[PDB]
């Protein structure tokens, strides 16, 4: 993440982000409404930075240190370019949303009204099918990842060093490769949980509880395209056990 | 410190996120209750030994039977949930999440956990519950689930008060020493 986002996003919540004269001039439920905003957005922006790690750091520093087969490196991060191209554009636009509502004069005082259309964006059309494709793609690569990784971290010596040299940082403690791909799997299943809490608070403006309902039944539609789309790979797996499923 | 990992599965309202929320922060939630948990990494002292324990939710996967058992490789201990104010929550503990935790973690400690204790003495709670011929789960009640479905042992919380927060990690860090 960038310094200037981070520190946007350094608070527990969108009440203790703006400052407290601003916040005295706003009814109860619009706060409520806020910082469920808040949460989503600041939970993207960690969702992109967990991408960044998985692309930068890990694939990245394995293919500039490390002498691994062909193909080895794209087992471990399945989709990852894909997955920080999708994610990357949807935080931007979340991000120009917000910056776009900030008072003349303040770098943190802000309050997102249309959140609605942009979901209903994200979650329809072109981009609604790259987000199904990628993330079908991505859970039915998931369980080869890790094994993948068990078998390098036991066996490659020069892995093992890699590995526990990038990771020693007390900043990636929760970040490991294993951590990072499960992370990245569950992503898609807390847009739902955000997206109704946000609307619970958007009854206020009509149009405003409509987009709500619409987009929450885009993501609810896309997850369940994506979880029929799922057939776990197994690395030697023989064609007889796959079309005896 | 050894690596060990820690899975929390239940029904929707069971409590799960918030239990795994009020563990991991070091100050309460009094100005706002996040709605989701990424994950954590727990530093955890027990009987003497040094574990790091990796905290993951399955909220959100309840409906979606294979996207959730994503979240179940190579699992050390299972919190298996269900809502004291809930009773509807303990009857789908033994034919619902005991067959599939039993069958992608097999050898599993699983310990189960009765959330939201506080609202056993709640009369908003009594209340609501006798208007559908019921009343908050009693503690004989999860301990005889706890018995039947194979679990290691039965412990009951309040993410709520943090009564008895501490002694289900410190004990789930223990079962996954096993
Ligand atoms: N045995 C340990 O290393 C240890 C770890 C964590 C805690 N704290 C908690 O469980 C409480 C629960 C609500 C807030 O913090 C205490 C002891």
């Amino acid at each position: 993440s960038m310094e200037m986002d981070e520190k946007d996003f350094a608070a527990d919540s969108w009440s203790l982000a703006v400052d407290s004269s601003f916040l005295q001039q706003h009814k109860k439920e619009v706060m409520k409404q806020q910082d469920v905003i808040y949460e989503l957005i600041q939970t993207e922006l960690h969702h992109v930075r967990t991408l960044k790690i998985m692309t930068r750091l890990f694939r990245t520093g394995m293919l500039e240190e490390l002498h691994l087969e062909p193909g080895v490196v794209q087992g471990l991060f399945p989709c990852v370019d894909e997955l920080s191209d999708i994610h990357t554009r949807f935080l931007s636009q979340l991000l120009e949303r917000r910056r776009q509502a900030l008072c003349p004069g303040s770098t943190r005082n802000f309050v997102i009204h249309r959140l609605g259309d942009l979901l209903i964006s994200q979650f329809s059309g072109p981009s609604a099918e790259q987000m199904c494709k990628t993330y079908s793609e991505f859970c039915s690569r998931h369980s080869k990842a890790l094994k993948l990784y068990k078998e390098l971290y036991a066996r490659d010596k020069r892995f093992q060093q890699f590995i526990r040299k990038v990771t020693r940082p007390a900043v990636l403690k929760r970040h490991g490769v294993q951590e990072c791909i499960l992370l990245v799997t569950q992503r898609i299943t807390k847009y739902p949980l955000l997206i109704s809490r946000i609307l619970q608070h958007s009854h206020g403006i009509e149009e405003e509880r409509q987009d709500l309902t619409t987009a929450l039944g885009l993501v609810k539609e896309l997850l369940s395209n994506v979880d029929e789309g799922i057939y776990q790979l197994e690395k030697g797996a023989r064609l007889q056990e796959i079309y005896n499923r | 410190a050894i690596r060990k990992k820690l899975v929390i599965v239940g029904d929707g309202a069971c409590g799960k996120t918030c239990l795994l929320i009020v563990f991991s922060k070091d100050q309460f939630p009094e100005v706002y209750v996040p709605t989701v948990f990424e994950n954590y990494v727990a530093d955890i002292e027990v009987d003497g030994k040094q574990v790091e324990l990796a905290l993951w939710d399955t909220a959100g996967q309840e409906d979606y039977d294979r996207l959730r058992p994503l979240s179940y490789p190579d699992t050390d201990v299972i919190l298996m949930c269900f809502s004291i104010d809930s009773p509807d929550s303990l009857e789908n503990i033994p034919e619902k999440w005991t067959p599939e935790v039993k069958h992608f973690c097999p050898n599993v400690p699983i310990i189960l956990v009765g959330n939201k204790k506080d609202l056993r003495n709640d009369e908003h709670t009594r209340r609501e519950l006798a208007k559908m011929k019921q009343e908050p789960v009693k503690p004989e009640e999860g301990r005889d689930m706890a018995n039947r479905i194979g679990a290691f042992g039965y412990m009951e919380c309040s993410a709520k008060t943090k009564d008895g927060v501490r002694e289900v990690f410190e004990m789930a860090t223990r079962a996954a020493l096993q």
